[PDB]
């Protein structure tokens, strides 16, 4: 699946940012931050035609509607990264911990995003699988790695 | 080819795989909607949350439960409860999983049938049941015998079973459970100033309801104890930091269970009712009855409730009487696991209302069905 | 087909390209009028400066800023300004770009009308908006959740935002900013004997309070130190050469914005003013507002105010709290940055005021589009 | 021997001797201190002014209300509020008649106990009493039947009473009044460039609103109606001699008591409260209800009010239904009334808290005597 490979991928940028932000990562400072920061801007983007796609492959009040407003939530983030990242990487060669946190804040945003976009279009795709289109897509909820929910504890 | 369980409480969604014996989904029967000024481009998309969805963002939200009383008000609102619930937290294709749904005793009938309705054509389940909660109860608790006193956030009902007959006549169910519960405990908080109004601040006070309040064995001597002394107080973290105290709103809120009056109702405490229930089953099953109180559902979860509740039942039956109250400690999901039970068991399997059967008779088919 | 972006403060001009991570053209917001007799043929004729061209001729014109308190007042000059800001600054033509321009919460109407009315008639721009200056700062620090206080030359606003979503009813503005902070300055001159009274001599205390103010932690300690010794005094260079020695004007002078009774107002300080923003938001998000109070402004540029208004608002909140300022080495220009990230996001373009739809309704299509 | 009758409302002091038939004494509730530099010798030695006093003084003073909402939060200016009510106002000697207070439903209980310590042991009082203001309304309206909306500076309260009985779980308490009114209109005043934000000009706001504001009838065409035209414009003078227009500020600020959500709050509107506190009563004491709508209070006295009221009430009841709004000319002081009434009544001579009584049990015999 596309879809969860590169949502992955971006889970492991990710977790090398908070690394960066334990202060033990391979990362050593900001410009390391500002380079996966770029990256995982991109692969958001990339993100953001793989769900164009399963919800333009989709019946209009179905679950697409959360899947848009999820995309749309990724567009902002992407973009707040690649200025910011811009103006942080301007700042450094004018002239910073607490300048990486706000690029790793609108990665953890754009990371959540990401997670709520790959549940919604997993949701879209199992829904509507033998809908014309999304058989086109191939995406028979067995490429995506569904784990089954785990059992709640029954005293707390 | 395996059955899913979801227990619809007016409070929370107990959903899971009929042979499990826990739920994989417990999350809050809620649906928040937006009651602020989105200002950010694709912030406002999204108008509405479910769930745990709802509980985590309910600082911008107004919280609605599609359930009050445990009868459903809002059908759109459930409907989405019921499609997060099969697609977001189980993950599951509802047209391959047959279907177990619970309701309360002496509930309207069109919510019955438009639960039924609403499996059937709107999530495609190949066949549905809708169980009672105290039978569920009693299966649970490994029994075929007993009065199970079911109180949730809506509802709290007494069905007296003996030998796997319920005594339908005996059947009593009262509109006073947690939910009222919370709403008196924000009436009497005010007190001592601390004033919780919005919906948000209600899912704040159930909280403090579920972590400090308990049931006073006797509680005249409780209040006096609580005026004499400070023992009793306890602190409570807010949010966003302030601490507030409360010293017998503990269990003042608990014993409107036991006086009704409290919250200005006229019926009786759940003892008396519980008595009172016992009272109408035949003289030759009392005695059983007596000894196997199960309680059930997450409004008999107060520390104290089983020895204050076995008090007053001695109190009033007779004296050579064998009282016993059974408290499981999982008594909070004791519906669902009976459920689960149920749903796997052989002799179960005739007595699902298959789709064809509805496209035969309609909606109308869960009452002779079920 | 790129959007401009012009961020008119009452004190500069920030104006770029949409997409750019820096303003082009940051000028002064004032128009300068000869005051003195020409006595040369030809050297009298230009009748106005304005921006740098103003500052530069300074001592022979009368400076006036078109905005006070981020009210336009001079709608002759404003317009000058921006015939300037997109003619002879960015050297564009304005009918092909469309424009977004930034105004404070709480101000005026007529404001927001007149300026779309002067972009769609004077300078005939395709498209336009207006969005306000603390939304900004917070998509420039790359947040969707914190409170912003915003100080610029003429206003301080706090804009608390929640997951996109703004709480309108919590929005706090306060006329008291770069400006007044000059003109305290220019006034507690006086006790060492410094007269400086007209308006180029205002640019030159302007100038003083950036080089030389700061905030002092503990004011009275301050106090006390300035007092007892001569290690705070610093000097400063007149434009002709004469030297000025200031001890605790230093921070006497930045101290108004956390005492406004020093120059007589009755109102609270930023500190206050943020706290008491804080606790009209709900009690659910203010833990995420105490961990993001994003500053934004010239005005929060002075060393040492982001310690201070943490050990304030660490003092007024609860001890549990989470108190962190975030203030960004560029955050005199958070609001153009933001401006920049807004009006080249992809989501945005169909948020833009065409001209097409003021020419459906009027000025009046501002305040429903934006 | 005659009792005193002191309603200490949020906004206003209503006092005056029981029998009588108005107040004699109606002043704000304000203590005022100055703000600014005492130059004259002999002219800076009052350091605190109370009531009118400071209302004439009040350009040079800071205002400030002991009372917020209800809950009295400066005990040292309330106690400067009583002494000048029973000295310098009323010019009796508070130690030879007893006092009746009041206070709204769902108030902090260390409010009425404090009162009750500062009247026994500052004042001396013979005897007290506090008395619920709902009840003096109905008390003052020649009723002992009906549902009061009370709407005071501070709260809006509904007490639902039938044949002298009231039912506590059916009242219910809003945090929206007079005071949120005047601070809206604060707020909203601002679009048209009128800014007020001392606590002088928040009285003069207050002043505006008590002049200039009404209830619209229906909003949404009111609204249409002051775009179309200007024919709903008034003009008010200020006190210095300006002049200030607004055209749907009147009759939006009153609106917020129908969709408290313009002031950002969650809660239900005053018509949708009584609707929802009838509902909360039995239901053979609706009819009755219905028919006894009492409205008392000074946020009551807006022009269209109740015809306001009754329209939405009628919406919400069902068509059979008996709607009548009962709002006297004279209900800014039905609470004062009704209080006289009761502290003249023979029969309550016996329901006073002697001074013995509090010797005996503290402050805390005003729970169980009140
Ligand atoms: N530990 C506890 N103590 C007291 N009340 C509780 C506790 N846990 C849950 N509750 C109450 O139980 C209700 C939920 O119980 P549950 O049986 O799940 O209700 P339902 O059957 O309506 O879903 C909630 O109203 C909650 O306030
Ligand atoms: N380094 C500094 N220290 C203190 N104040 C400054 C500094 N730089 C600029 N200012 C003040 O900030 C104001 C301009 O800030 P800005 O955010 O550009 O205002 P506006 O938004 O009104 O254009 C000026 O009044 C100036 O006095
Ligand atoms: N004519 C009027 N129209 C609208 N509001 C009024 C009018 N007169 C008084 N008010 C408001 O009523 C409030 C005072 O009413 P009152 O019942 O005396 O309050 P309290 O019980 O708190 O003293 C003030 O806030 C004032 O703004
Ligand atoms: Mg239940
Ligand atoms: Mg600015
Ligand atoms: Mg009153």
């Amino acid at each position: 699946n596309d879809i969860i490979v590169l949502a992955k991928q971006m889970c492991m940028i990710m977790m090398e940012m908070t690394d960066f932000t334990r202060g033990k990562g391979p990362l050593k400072n900001t410009s390391d931050v500002i380079s996966a920061a770029k990256k995982i801007a991109e692969a958001g983007s990339r993100m953001d035609k793989l769900g164009r796609t399963i919800a333009d492959h989709c019946p209009d009040s179905a679950c697409k509607q959360d899947l848009l407003a999820y995309l749309q939530r990724i567009a902002l983030y992407c973009h707040q990264l690649n200025i910011c990242s811009k103006v942080k990487a301007e700042v450094q060669n004018l002239g910073g911990v607490d300048s990486a946190m706000s690029l790793i804040q609108a990665a953890k945003n754009l990371m959540n995003a990401v997670v709520q976009t790959v549940k919604a279009s997993y949701v879209a795709s199992t829904k509507y699988q033998k809908s014309q289109g999304m058989a086109s897509l191939n995406l028979p909820a067995v490429s995506w790695k569904m784990k089954a929910p785990e059992k709640k504890p029954l005293v707390k | 080819t395996t059955a899913l369980v979801c227990d619809n409480g007016s409070g929370l969604v107990k959903a899971g795989f009929a042979g499990d014996d826990a739920p994989r989904a417990v999350f809050p029967s809620i649906v928040g909607r937006p009651r602020h000024q989105g200002v950010m481009v694709g912030m406002g998309q999204k108008d509405s949350y479910v769930g745990d969805e709802a509980q985590s963002k309910r600082g911008i939200l107004t919280l609605k439960y599609p359930i009050e009383h445990g009868i459903i008000t809002n059908w759109d609102d459930m409907e989405k409860i019921w499609h997060h619930t099969f697609y977001n937290e189980l993950r599951v294709a509802p047209e391959e999983h047959p279907t177990l749904l619970t309701e309360a005793p002496l509930n309207p009938k069109a919510n019955r049938e438009k639960m039924t309705q609403i499996m059937f054509e709107t999530f495609n389940v190949p066949a549905m049941y809708v169980a009672i909660q105290a039978v569920l109860s009693l299966y649970a608790s490994g029994r075929t015998t007993g009065i199970v006193l079911d109180s949730g956030d809506g509802v709290t009902h007494n069905v007296p079973i003996y030998e796997g007959y319920a005594l339908p006549h005996a059947i009593m169910r009262l509109d006073l459970a947690g939910r009222d519960l919370t709403d008196y405990l924000m009436k009497i908080l005010t007190e001592r100033g601390y004033s919780f109004v919005t919906t948000a601040e209600r899912e704040i006070v159930r909280d403090i309801k579920e972590k400090l309040c308990y049931v006073a064995l006797d509680f005249e001597n409780e209040m006096a104890t609580a005026a004499s002394s400070s023992s009793l107080e306890k602190s409570y973290e807010l949010p966003d930091g302030q601490v507030i105290t409360i010293g017998n709103e503990r269990f003042r809120c608990p014993e409107t269970l036991f006086q009704p009056s409290f919250i200005g109702m006229e019926s009786a405490g759940i003892h008396e009712t519980t008595y009172n229930s016992i009272m109408k089953c035949d003289i030759d099953i009392r005695k059983d009855l007596y000894a196997n109180n199960v309680m059930s559902g997450g409004t008999t979860m107060y520390p104290g409730i089983a020895d204050r509740m076995q008090k007053e039942i001695t109190a009033l039956a007779p004296s050579t009487m064998k009282i016993k109250i059974i408290a499981p400690p999982e008594r909070k999901y004791s519906v669902w696991i009976g459920g689960s039970i149920l749903a796997s068991l052989s002799t179960f399997q005739q007595m699902w209302i298959t789709k064809q059967e509805y496209d035969e008779a309609g909606p109308s088919i869960v009452h002779r069905k079920c």
